[PDB]
């Protein structure tokens, strides 16, 4: 009931998820999800990711890491507890590590 | 902690992703009709509160919302596939979960 | 018969000659195991160029990936069925056009549901597997109407016949998609396997123990997949197919099954899948009833280029060339992801 989690993520990764049983329509028929395709520019994304900061209806959001590169300004921009982002690693994007916001946050961890 | 977690999410994210490629294989295009018919959501998050110390912190709860998932044997009837597909994937959502309670 | 071997060869003559040749272009087990040992994409596609792949990757972004890949196998073989399709008389025309409607099928049901949840058909058509078409319009321009949309099937679109089991629109609000498209393939392959018999000769011979393969293996594994779910006996019964082995009693028994030791009980008396089961093992690490299934499948499509003067070579080489694709793409797969003790799961085509 309470919180969903939204995916902006490549179209492997939200079919993934989705299949996960994660994901649904909103009462206004809008869906807490986007699928990034290579034709997809960078205000689409950034305009979803805010819309869903400025949404209560989300909270937990899962991108992916070459995304999380796309519009990085955005995720450091936004400092609350609400938008807990996780960057998660894209079918052959190779596992991420670097630029992660939170180990950021923290300058003591290796 | 969180980053011992960090690690073991790469881990298990690559064998969810891998087992989507044989799901695939085997069903061929599933994914869009996965993308398109979404309706409701079977896993939820329920806020709850954890009194670590003076501090109060926000730590998320997975909730088994209890809604079944689409059932899909359309495309070469890859039921099969689409089933360990879904338990790897339900896994690394439950993962995400406690990984988001950790950045916190 | 001496129905074929005879006029046969009056207007297909050259279409056998060139599904022939271009079956030769089929990678082979030689070369597949020099596919294997690349370990990169990038030499995966120089390694391709040695056949009759390659060169329709270039002019592509520079990176290669695995959705590019894929997409561009799928245009070659549609490029060259589409040119088979054209360069025919109605005699194999009509033929084709059923290899054609199990596309078309999927297809229409692409269009559902994205109507039925107010999308454009602008939106969904650029998602629609290629051969679909649908060159007609009123299926366009439907004003996310479901009645305009099963307005023009009906009259428009071939499919129109197979859907009399599927009416009203009510069919359409109240089946789940799944029960709906399976009915209608169920219906496709009822019409598909008469034609197939009205063509009383080599062709039926040749081509009928393909489609009775489909409705059996569908048939078992639609009871197996369908135990975990919400679907009355009565209505899983609706959807096999009566153009099979198991049509005259087994049927009978996956309908009742409750669990995958009846429905091997049911292939118990059919030592041809009989064998697949026991093959299955289904070990924590091993192959599955789907994968004995595909591999049965290419023996029998490959099986019918043993015979020169028949319409069963097309639809074949269609699905072997579609396997093709599959195999070449899970290579592709495996590479990107380095999962390189999984590269032996690809189903050889000989």
């Amino acid at each position: 009931r309470g919180k969903l989690i939204a995916v902006i993520g490549d179209e492997d990764t939200v079919t993934g998820f989705l299949l996960g049983g994660i994901g649904e329509l909103n009462k206004n028929r809008h869906p807490n999800f986007l699928v990034v395709e290579k034709d997809t520019t960078i205000n689409e994304i950034e305009d979803t990711f805010r819309q869903f900061l400025n949404r209560d209806d989300i909270g937990i959001i899962l991108i992916n890491q070459y995304i999380a590169e796309m519009v990085r300004h955005a995720l450091d921009a936004h400092q609350r507890s609400i938008p807990a982002v996780l960057e998660i690693p894209s079918k052959e994007h190779p596992y991420d590590a670097a630029k992660d916001s939170i180990l950021r946050r923290a300058k003591g961890m290796f | 902690k969180i980053i011992e977690t960090k690690m073991l999410m790469g881990e298990v994210m690559r064998e969810a992703a891998f087992s989507l490629a044989e799901a695939k294989f085997t069903a061929g295009d599933f994914s869009t009709t996965v993308i398109q018919n979404v309706n409701k959501a079977q896993v939820k998050i329920r806020a709850k509160k954890d009194n670590v110390a003076g501090v109060t912190l926000p730590v998320f709860e997975h909730y088994h919302e209890g809604t079944d998932s689409y059932e899909l044997t359309g495309l070469a009837r890859g039921g099969e596939q689409l089933a360990k597909l879904k338990r790897n994937y339900a896994k690394a959502v439950e993962l995400l979960v406690e990984l988001a309670s950790l950045q916190t | 018969s001496f129905f074929p071997e005879l006029y046969f060869n009056v207007d297909n003559g050259y279409l056998e000659g060139l599904v022939r040749g271009l079956k030769a272009g089929v990678l082979s087990q030689a070369d597949y195991l020099n596919l294997v040992q690349c370990e990169t994409l990038e030499d995966l596609k120089l390694h391709l160029q040695s056949t009759d792949y390659g060169n329709f990757l270039a002019n592509e972004a520079s990176p290669l990936t695995v959705s590019v890949i894929d997409d561009k196998l799928k245009e070659k073989m549609v490029v060259e069925f589409r040119h088979m399709r054209n360069h025919a008389y109605e005699p194999l025309a009509s033929f084709l056009d059923f290899i054609t409607y199990s596309y078309m099928i999927d297809n229409v049901i692409l269009l559902i549901t994205g109507t039925l949840h107010q999308r454009s058909i602008a939106e969904l058509v650029p998602k629609c597997h290629p051969l679909g078409s649908f060159e007609q319009m009123e299926a366009v321009n439907i004003a996310q109407t479901p009645a305009e949309l099963y307005n023009a099937i009906l009259v428009d679109t071939p499919l129109a016949a197979f859907f009399q089991d599927c009416i009203s629109e009510q069919d359409l609000d109240e089946m789940n998609i799944e029960i709906i498209r399976n009915t209608l393939y169920k219906a496709y392959l009822e019409s598909f396997y008469k034609f197939c018999t009205l063509l009383g000769g080599t062709t039926a011979d040749a081509m009928c123990p393909i489609l009775e393969f489909e409705a059996d293996r569908r048939a078992f594994i639609i009871t197996i997949n369908s135990f975990g779910t919400e679907l009355s006996k009565e209505d899983r019964a609706k959807l096999f197919p009566h153009c099979g082995r198991l049509y005259p009693e087994g049927l009978a028994q996956l309908a009742r099954a409750d669990d995958y030791e009846q429905v091997k009980n049911v292939a118990d008396y059919y030592p041809e899948y009989k064998l697949l089961f026991e093959g299955a093992g289904s070990n924590p690490g091993d192959k599955t009833l789907e994968d004995r299934f595909f591999e049965h499948e290419v023996k029998l499509n490959k099986l019918a280029f043993l015979n020169q003067f028949h319409f069963g070579v097309f639809y074949a080489f269609v699905k072997l060339k579609e396997q093709e694709c599959r195999n070449i793409v899970w290579i592709a797969e495996c590479i990107a992801q380095r999962h390189r003790a999984k590269i032996d799961n690809y189903i050889p085509i000989f």
